[PDB]
C-alpha cells in the first residue's frame, strides 16, 4: 500500500515497489500565484505538460569513499528541455518541484542515504576568509560533491538536517525516496539564473557494504517542475 | 501604553500561542495511525 | 494539526498492552517523520496533570532581547593629523547582525525572518590616554545618529553639510541622557527577510555569494556634534539591537563550527573536539564509557 | 502639569524590557506579507524534530563515522554495545541535536525524550537488542541482568527497521536544571544501555559488521524555562570583514 | 504625585518624531484660508505627470538639443535609433524629470512608467518605428529581431503625433531599491530601444532630418518608499547673503 | 476627478483586442494632457490586487521633518576688546529657509505653502582655543531665546534692557535640558506663504526682487544669559524647522543647478555634467551607448 | 496627546489621502476617452 | 505630551516603598504551587504557640 | 499601577488577612474542651 | 519523450503506453518507411540505475 507508488506528469510516469509513503515539504502542495501575492503584472506564461514534467539527471556511482552529492535548483534543470527554454527565454520564474531518488541493490547489500532538501543552501569555504566564487556555486546539471558532509559544507551539522524536508533510501527498507517541493522563497518570482530556491543532498550516512560480488551501484535523480510560470518574455540569455 | 501613530512602534507581541509541529515531525502524505506498522 | 497551545501535554494512566498486530514502539524513519511513540504505549504511565507553560520558548520571546550588534571606539580630539582611516569624531557603519555570535547564531536558526528592529543606542567615554597625563573630567557631549540607506551619500566629515538631514531620520542624544532608542520598521523589499541567500545578487557573475543587499538595513552615521576640546577623549558606541513583531520560517541546524567572517558561512573548526571539522562532540574513551559514572 | 515622582530604575536600559519606543521612519508602508512555507512560532516545535546523536564520540571516528554504531557477531551472551549519557547540559552525544542545541539556550528542563534506532544492516541480517533506560541514583550497568531491571524495549530486526525507546520524565522536581555539575541530584536523568538480546546473525555474502543509527527528540511534554546566552558559540575577536562595516 | 520612570530615548530630539508642543503665541489667529488652485496632497500626483526625458545626454548636445533626438532617412534596413537605461535612481536621461526627481527623495519604488514620444517633423514626413522594453538579465539588444521579442509597440506616424510605450512593472520583488549598484538584482529594470520600422521618408521640400521628444511619467499603481536626503542638491560651503541674516 | 487614494490602484487581466477606430497607446501631448494608455491596454496582463500603500509620499510627510534652518558659533566671554561685527555673547538672525539647500529644494518644489513651524533649538559648548591651553570643563549655561517680529528693535548687548521681553515671547532653556521647542503659527498676512514671488514689495523701483518680507517668519535674537566667565568658551546654537498642518499649491520643476544666493535664484551651474548649465545629465558616449550594460 | 489652548501646538496630520492628479494631468475642457482618438 | 513636575522625593530609594519593576525574565513561568504543610500567613501565629 | 506584561512584577500583596493558629497551637486529633478536663 | 521508469519488484511486468499522437486521423502501411504518414517514432530502453 504505502510501498508502492506512481508518480505521473505531463508524458512521463515512474514507478516504485519499494517506496515509504513521500514526503511534501512542510505539509505544503504547489500551486500557481495567486493574484493576491502577485506582484508582475504581465500575463504569464503556464506551459503545463512541457514544462511539468520528470527530466532525469546523470547517474552517480555510490562508492565506498563517497561523501555525498547535491544538486542545486533551478540551476540543474536550467538548460533541460523546455523548462530551460523558458528559463532562458524569461526574466522571472516560479514552480514546485517532485523529487524522486532512485537507488536499488541486493538483500545482501547495506547502506543509508539521507536524502534531504535544503532551502537557500548557502554553502560555505572550508579555511578560508574567501567566500565561495560563482563556479563553486553553480554546477548545473552534473551537480557536485559534498566536502565535508559532516558540517553540511556549511558550518552546521549534518545530524540536525532532519529538521529539513527529508526521507531516507535504507537498503534494507527501500529504494526510492520522494519529496515534493513548493515554492520555498522571500519573493513571489526570482530570477532562475542567480539564486537557487532549493538544494537537493543525497548523503551516505551509512556506507555502502557488502560481501557479495561487488556491483556499480548508481543513484538517479529525477525532478519534475510543478505549476511553472514564468514572466518577463525577452530574447534568450543561455 | 502606545501614542505612536505608526503601528509598528508598538512593543513585543507575545500572545501568539498557536503551533503545528506535524509540519515538521510528520511532513507526510500519508497519516501514520498510532500503533499500526509504517510500513 | 494547528492548535493553540499553552502548556505542556498531560499523561494519561495506561494498562498492560498484550494485542496482536498492534506494535507502536516501532516506527519506519525512512518516511521521514518523526516517531509517533507515547510513554503510555511503551510503559505503563499514571495520570499527570501538567501545568508547565510553553510561553518562554515562543519565537517572540526567544528572539526579542536587545543584543549587542555594534561597538565602536573613535577619538573626539583635533583631528588635524590624524591620518586618512582614523574616524574623526564620527564614524558610519554598515548594519549587519553578523559582528556578535550570539545574535547571529540565534537569527540564523531560522531561514526567513520578518521583524521591526528597536534600536539602542548607549554611549561612553574615557579622558585619553597617551595624550595628557591627568584626568579633568568628562564632557557631556552631544551626539547626532543618522539612517542613511544602504548605498546612499554619507558624510565625509564632522561638519559636513550632509548632517543637515533635511529627509534623512536623526537622532541627537547626550551622553547624561538615558541610551537612546528608535524603532525601524521592517524594511525589505520582500515579504521577509532572507537570513540565508543562496544566490548571487547581481546580474553578471563578479557579485558577493549569500549577500542578498536587500537584507541590509541600512548605515549609521554616528558623530559627535560638539566642536573638539583642547583635550582629546576617547568617545564608545554601543549598538543593541531587538527584533519584535517576529514571523520565523524554515528552522535550520544550529551552527557549531565557529564563525570566521560576517560575509559568509566559511568554517575552520577548533583544532580539537570539542566543535572541530573532524569531531564536534567531545571525546570519550569508548562507545562503553560513561564520563560521569556515579560510583558509590 | 501632574505631579509626578522618579521610581528606581528610572533612565535604566534592560536589555529585556518591553516597551513602545518611536517610529523613525513615519508613514513607512512594509512590504504586504505572503505566505512562506514552514512557519515555527514555538521552539518546542522544532525540539519534537528527532535527529542524529553522537554516540560514536571517539578518538578514530572521524566525521560522519561519529553518528553511526557498529555492531558486529559475537561469541558470547548478554554482550554490552554502548551507552548514552544523560545530560542535555554538558557535552555528549545529545549536545548537538536539535532539542539538546535548543534546550542549551535555556536552564531548566522538563518532559519525556525518546530515542529512535534505526537498524541499517542487510535485509538477510538478523538479530534482536534491549535498550534499557536506568533512572539514576547508582552506576551506570555493566550487564544484562542489572539493566534490564530498569525500563527497556526488546527490539527485533525486521520490515519495521526502527524502534523507539521512550524515556520518561521521572523526576523528584518538576524540572531538572542545566548546571555544570553533572553528578547533582537537580540535574541526573540516569543512563541508556543497549545489550544483545540474542545475537547478530547474518549470511556470508552479507557484510559481517552493521550499523545502527540514533535519533533523540523530545515528546509534547517538554518545555523549557530560563533562557541564557549558548555555551555552543563564543568569539575572543571580531571576525572577519567586521572592520570593512566601518569603511 | 504619579509615580514614574523614564524610558531609553528620553530627552533625544528625533527629526522625525511627530508630538504637540508650545504655541508661542498665544491667542493667534491665523489669516482665513482662500481657495488657491492647484493643491496637491500626495507627491504621487507629480509623478503621474510627463516630462521630458534627457535622452541626447551626449557631448556636442549643449542645453535644450539635449532634450530631442534627431532622426534621418537611412538605407539600410532595421537599423538601431536610440536606447535609454533603466535606473531612476543612477544619472541618466530619466534623473531629471518629475518622476525621477521625486523618486530620488526615496529609496524604494514600484508600479509600471510610461514613455510618451512625440514626432516633431513636417507633415509630409512619414514613418514606423518601433520601440521595445526589454526586461533584464541580459545584454542591451543591439539588433531588431532581438529587441522585438521583449515588449513593445510599433508606431505609424500620422495624425496622432504621440505613441505610448508602456514599461510594465516586471519584478521579482515587491519593490526595487534605489541602490548605487546598476547591475545588482534589485535595481535593475531592463532597457529600452528604438528601431526603424520601415524608414523615414520624406519629400524633398521637407527637412530631412526630423526631432522626436520623449517623456516619460508614472502610472497610478507607482509608489515610493523610504524617504532620504535627495542626491540631487548639495553645499560645500555658505551661500552668499546668508551671512547676512545674522546682520 | 477627486478621490481617497490609500493604495496603489490594481490590475485587471486583459486579452486581445483588434479593434478597428481604437487605438489607445496614441496620444496627442500637443493638447498638454498625459497619455491616458493603460498596461491592459498597451499588453496583456493578470489581475493583481495591489496592497502597497502611498502614505508615505503624502505632502504632510513629505515636508514634516525637522530640517536644519540656522546654525550659529560665537564666543562666550569678556568681549570687552572685541571687534564691532563679533557678537557679543549673542546674536540676531533674521528667519529663513533658504540658506540650507535640502529644506530649500523640497520647499520650492511647491508655489505657495501654508504650515505652522515646530522650531527646536540644540546648543553646544566647547573651551575656547586659542585662548587657554587647558581643559577645566563645561559650563550648563542658560540661553534666552527671544522672537522679535521682523523690523522690530532688536537688543544691542547681552545685557541689553530689551531682553526683559514684556510683550515678545521668550524661551530660557539650559544646555543640559533637552533641545528647546515651540510652535510658531502661520503668521504670513496672507492665506499662504509665496515660495516664489514674482515681483517687488516695495511701491518704489528700488525694492528687492523676489523678496516678500510678508513671507518672512520674524526674527529670533539668541543670548547667553550667564554673566562671562573668566575664560572663554564657543557656543553653537543650531535651529531646526519642521513644517506641519501643510497645504501646498501649484508643484514647480525642482532645482537643478546649485544654490548661489539665499536672497535670489541665481545660477551658474557646475563646471561640466551633471548640473552644469549647458547639460543637466551625465554625458554618454552617444544615444546608442547604454552605460551599465550586463556583459555576460 | 495635546493639553494646548491653541490649535496650531497639535501634532502633524497625516489623515489626507484625497488627490485629484487631473488636475495637473489633464487640465482639458474636454475629457478624454479612452481608446478613441485625442484629435 | 503631558506637561509634569518632580515632587520632593523624586528618585530616592525607600526601603519599605511599595511598586511594582521591571521583570528581568519576560515569559517565565513559575514553577506550579503544590500544598505544602505548615503555612503561616501572620506571625501572630506564631506568638500564640507557647 | 502596574503596566507590566508578567503578574510577577506586580507590586506586594498585603491583603491575605486568613489565619489558622490551630495548626500550630492545638495540632491534635481529638479537640480539646473548654472547661473539662484534657486527659 | 514520452516515458516510464520501471523498478523491479513483486509486480514483475510493466506497460509503456505509446498513444495515439499523429497529425493525421489514420497512419498508412506504405512501404516508404521515412514517410511523414507512416513514421510512428522509437521506443528505447535505458539503464536507470
Amino acid at each position: 500500500s504505502d510501498r508502492v507508488l506512481q508518480l505521473k506528469l505531463g508524458n512521463s510516469a515512474i514507478v516504485t515497489q519499494e517506496a515509504a509513503n513521500y514526503c511534501c515539504a512542510y505539509g505544503e502542495w504547489p500551486n500557481y500565484l495567486p493574484d493576491h501575492e502577485a506582484v508582475a503584472i504581465d500575463k504569464p506564461t503556464q506551459p503545463e505538460t512541457a514544462t511539468d514534467r520528470f527530466y532525469t539527471l546523470k547517474s552517480v556511482k555510490w562508492e565506498t569513499g563517497s561523501t555525498g552529492w547535491w544538486w542545486k535548483l533551478p540551476d540543474a534543470l536550467n538548460n533541460i528541455g523546455m523548462f530551460g527554454q523558458n528559463v532562458q527565454h524569461h526574466y522571472l520564474y516560479r514552480s514546485g518541484f517532485l523529487i524522486h531518488v532512485q537507488c536499488n541493490a541486493t538483500k545482501f547489500h547495506q547502506g543509508a542515504l539521507l536524502v534531504v532538501a535544503i532551502p537557500e543552501h548557502q554553502r560555505g569555504a572550508h579555511n578560508t576568509n574567501t567566500s565561495p566564487g560563482f563556479d563553486d556555486i553553480m554546477k548545473g546539471e552534473e551537480g557536485g560533491t559534498f566536502n565535508h558532509p559532516y558540517v553540511l559544507d556549511d558550518g552546521t551539522s549534518l545530524a540536525c538536517a532532519t529538521i529539513f524536508p527529508h526521507q531516507w533510501i535504507n537498503l534494507r527498507t527501500n529504494n526510492s525516496a520522494t519529496i515534493v517541493l513548493p515554492w520555498m522563497n522571500a519573493a513571489p518570482m526570482d530570477f532562475p539564473l542567480r539564486h537557487n530556491q532549493w538544494t537537493l543532498a543525497i548523503i551516505p550516512v551509512v556506507p555502502l557494504g557488502t560481501r557479495t560480488t561487488s556491483s556499480m551501484v548508481p543513484i538517479t535523480v529525477s525532478i519534475a517542475p510543478m505549476c511553472c510560470e514564468f514572466n518577463g518574455l525577452r530574447h534568450a540569455i543561455t | 501604553i502606545n501614542f505612536y501613530k505608526d503601528s509598528y512602534a508598538a512593543s513585543a507581541s507575545k500572545q501568539d500561542f498557536s503551533q503545528d509541529p506535524s509540519k515538521f515531525t510528520e511532513p507526510v502524505v500519508e497519516g501514520l495511525k498510532a500503533g499500526a506498522p509504517v510500513l | 494539526i494547528e492548535s493553540i497551545i499553552k502548556t505542556a501535554t498531560d499523561t494519561v494512566k495506561s494498562e498492560i498492552n498484550a494485542e496482536l498486530g498492534v506494535v507502536p514502539s516501532l516506527n519506519a524513519v525512512e518516511t521521514g517523520a518523526t516517531s509517533n511513540t507515547e510513554p503510555e504505549e511503551a510503559i505503563q504511565t499514571r495520570t499527570v496533570i501538567n501545568q508547565h507553560g510553553v510561553s518562554e520558548t515562543l519565537v517572540e520571546n526567544f528572539l526579542s532581547r536587545a543584543a549587542l550588534v555594534s561597538k565602536r571606539s573613535f577619538e573626539y580630539k583635533d583631528h588635524t593629523s590624524s591620518t586618512a582611516r582614523a574616524d574623526k569624531n564620527f564614524f558610519k557603519w554598515t548594519i549587519n547582525t553578523r559582528s556578535f555570535v550570539q545574535l547571529r547564531r540565534k537569527l540564523e536558526l531560522f531561514t526567513y525572518l520578518r521583524f521591526d528592529a528597536e534600536i539602542t543606542i548607549l554611549t561612553t567615554v574615557a579622558v585619553n590616554g597617551s595624550g595628557n597625563n591627568t584626568y579633568v573630567g568628562l564632557p557631556d557631549l552631544t551626539l547626532q545618529a543618522m539612517f542613511v540607506p544602504t548605498g546612499a551619500l554619507t558624510p565625509e566629515k564632522q561638519d559636513s553639510f550632509h548632517w543637515q538631514s533635511g529627509s534623512n531620520a536623526s537622532v541627537f542624544f547626550k551622553i547624561s541622557d538615558p541610551p537612546a532608542r528608535i524603532t525601524i520598521p521592517f524594511m525589505c523589499i520582500n515579504s521577509a527577510y532572507s537570513v540565508f541567500y543562496d544566490g548571487f545578487a547581481g546580474f553578471e557573475k563578479n557579485g558577493l555569494y549569500g549577500i542578498n543587499p536587500a537584507d541590509t538595513i541600512g548605515n549609521l552615521c554616528v558623530r559627535i556634534v560638539n566642536e573638539h576640546q583642547p583635550v582629546g577623549f576617547t568617545v564608545t558606541v554601543r549598538v543593541y539591537m531587538k527584533p519584535k513583531h517576529i514571523k520565523a520560517w524554515a528552522p535550520r541546524p544550529p551552527r557549531t563550527l565557529p564563525y570566521m567572517s560576517i560575509a559568509n558561512a566559511n568554517y575552520k573548526g577548533k583544532e580539537r573536539a570539542p566543535n572541530a571539522l573532524s569531531a564536534i562532540i567531545g571525546n570519550r574513551d569508548s562507545v562503553k564509557t560513561m564520563p560521569h559514572n556515579i560510583v558509590n | 502639569g501632574v505631579p509626578t515622582y522618579l521610581l528606581p530604575g528610572s533612565g535604566q536600559f534592560l536589555t529585556t524590557d518591553d516597551h513602545s519606543s518611536a517610529p523613525a521612519l513615519p508613514c513607512f508602508n512594509p512590504t504586504p506579507e505572503m505566505h512562506i512555507p514552514g512557519q515555527v512560532r514555538n521552539m518546542l516545535e522544532v525540539v519534537q524534530v528527532e535527529s542524529m546523536m553522537e554516540i560514536n564520540n571517539t578518538e578514530s571516528a572521524v566525521g560522519m563515522e561519529r553518528l553511526k554504531v557498529d555492531i558486529s557477531a559475537l561469541t558470547d551472551v548478554d554482550q554490552l554495545l554502548f551507552n548514552i549519557p544523560l545530560d542535555i547540559q554538558l557535552d555528549g552525544p545529545l549536545r548537538n541535536t536539535l532539542v539538546g542545541n535548543i534546550s542549551r539556550y535555556y536552564t531548566h528542563w522538563s518532559g519525556s525524550l525518546e530515542m529512535t534506532f534505526m537498524f541499517c544492516g542487510s535485509f538477510m541480517a538478523a538479530g534482536k537488542l534491549i535498550l534499557c533506560y536506568t533512572p539514576p541514583g547508582g552506576s551506570c550497568p555493566t550487564t544484562r541482568e542489572t539493566a534490564m531491571l530498569g525500563t527497556h524495549i526488546v527490539w527485533d530486526f525486521g520490515l519495521q527497521s526502527s524502534v523507539t525507546l521512550i524515556i520518561p520524565w521521572i523526576s523528584g522536581s518538576h524540572y531538572r536544571m542545566f548546571n555544570n555539575d553533572a553528578k547533582s541530584t537537580n540535574a541526573n536523568v540516569g543512563y541508556v544501555t543497549c545489550f544483545m538480546q540474542t545475537n547478530l546473525i547474518v549470511p556470508s555474502e552479507s557484510s559481517d559488521t552493521c550499523s545502527l543509527i540514533g535519533f533523540i527528540a523530545a515528546k509534547d511534554d517538554f518545555s523549557l524555562r530560563l533562557m541564557r546566552d549558548s555555551p555552543d558559540i563564543g568569539q575572543l575577536d571580531h571576525l572577519h570583514a567586521a572592520e570593512a562595516a566601518y569603511q
